[PDB]
């Protein structure tokens, strides 16, 4: 199926990061959020029977989790926290985090919470398992100057590198 | 604690790292293995500065925050026949322009 | 053998410890003389290679929080394929 084709990527994005931590308790993910900054997060498999992925990440108060919910070949926050519109949804859940990091980064959020009940996540850096790649960081670098990389004074080979994986984060 | 450094003279660079605690002559000491040549022959600086023999490099200025593996701190480095020589370092090349693109 | 030298295209000359190098799936290959000549990498960009060894070797665990490695843009372009050639 295109959807499962689309699942099988968004996974493989996911392992891409450095910053998927697979099965980790919840009380692993506070331990190891507990000294972090505010908006420190990291994603990790979900304990809970019906949800693949949860974030965990730090706020003033302490670690906090939200889950990532997948219905029919797309990923949005847990609708338990808002309504489903303001939930916004994607094919990939890197792309998901990509964009609340960039809202906050972008300053059309921040770490105080909103008044009208719409969507509040404070995200910063990620929490790497392991120092990612050299190659990785430098797609991570150009990725954050232009989205247009196949004008790029670029072997095709490294194009297509960093076609995998376009996001900011 | 740890402090990540390069040692750096004429086109050579090494990359070590030591101890907030560490003395300046343990540094030397370290050169000497690698460059074979003995540290009352070495002068090690911090930006101009010549540097005691019997400090720590906390008390020369080379914290944790400011001497991390990813951005080590530079340390130069002076050899001594009769004379020691003056303080030289050779600079990186340095990077082309940004493509506009990019900019 | 602790360790080894690696040289850029324009001269400069890199001594780090050869279980850094070793990071390097390209070094890994030649050294597993102690000298290295990249003939087509520079300075700027070695340089910064040889920090990332550093960084990798310090921070493959997670027990102290990894911080992040700052790649200026302009070496970017030149850092990826540097990486790419010496698969790290
Ligand atoms: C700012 C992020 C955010 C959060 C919320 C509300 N969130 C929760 O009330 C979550 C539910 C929850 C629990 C566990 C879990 O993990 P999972 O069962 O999926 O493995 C997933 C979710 N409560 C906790 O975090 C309490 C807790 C913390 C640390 C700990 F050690 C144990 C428990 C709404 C909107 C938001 F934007």
């Amino acid at each position: 199926s295109m959807q499962a084709a689309r699942l099988a990527k968004a996974l493989r994005e996911l392992g891409q990061t450095g910053w998927y931590w697979g099965s980790m308790t919840v009380n692993e993910a506070k331990e190891k959020l507990k000294e972090a900054p505010e908006g420190t997060f990291l994603i990790r498999d979900s304990s809970h029977s019906d949800y693949l992925l949860t974030i965990s990440v730090k706020t003033s108060a302490g670690p906090t989790n939200l889950r990532i919910e997948y219905q029919d070949g797309k990923f949005r926050l847990d609708s338990i926290i808002c309504v489903k519109s303001k939930l916004k949804q994607f094919d990939s859940v890197v792309h998901l985090i990509d964009y609340y990091v960039q809202m906050c980064k972008d300053k059309r959020t921040g770490p105080e919470a909103p008044r009208n009940g719409t969507v509040h996540l404070y995200l910063t850096k990620p929490l790497y398992t392991s120092a990612p790649s050299l190659q990785h960081l430098c797609r991570l670098t150009i990725n954050k100057c232009t989205g247009a990389i196949w004008g790029l004074p670029l072997p095709t080979r490294l194009k297509d590198y960093l076609e995998e994986y376009k996001f900011q984060v | 604690m740890d402090v990540f450094l390069m040692i750096r003279r004429h086109k050579t660079t090494i990359f070590t790292d030591a101890k907030e605690s560490s003395t300046v002559f343990e540094l030397k000491r370290i050169v000497e293995g690698i460059l074979k040549r003995p540290p009352d022959e070495q002068r090690l600086y911090k930006d101009d500065q010549l540097l005691d023999d019997g400090k720590t490099l906390g008390e020369c200025g080379f914290t944790s925050q400011t001497a991390r593996p990813q951005a080590p701190a530079t340390v130069g480095l002076a050899f001594r026949d009769d004379t020691f020589e003056a303080l030289c370092i050779e600079p990186f090349s340095s990077p082309p322009e940004l493509p506009d693109v990019m900019k | 053998m602790m360790y080894v030298k690696l040289i850029s295209s324009d001269g400069h000359e890199f001594i780090v410890k050869r279980e850094h190098a070793l990071t390097s799936g390209t070094i890994k290959a030649m050294l597993s003389t102690n000298e290295v000549n990249f003939r087509e990498i520079p300075s700027h960009v070695l340089s910064k290679v040889c920090m990332y060894f550093t960084y990798k070797v310090r921070y493959t665990n997670s027990s102290t929080e990894i911080p992040e490695f700052p790649i200026a843009p302009e070496i970017a372009l030149e850092l990826l394929m540097a990486a790419n050639f010496l698969d790290c």
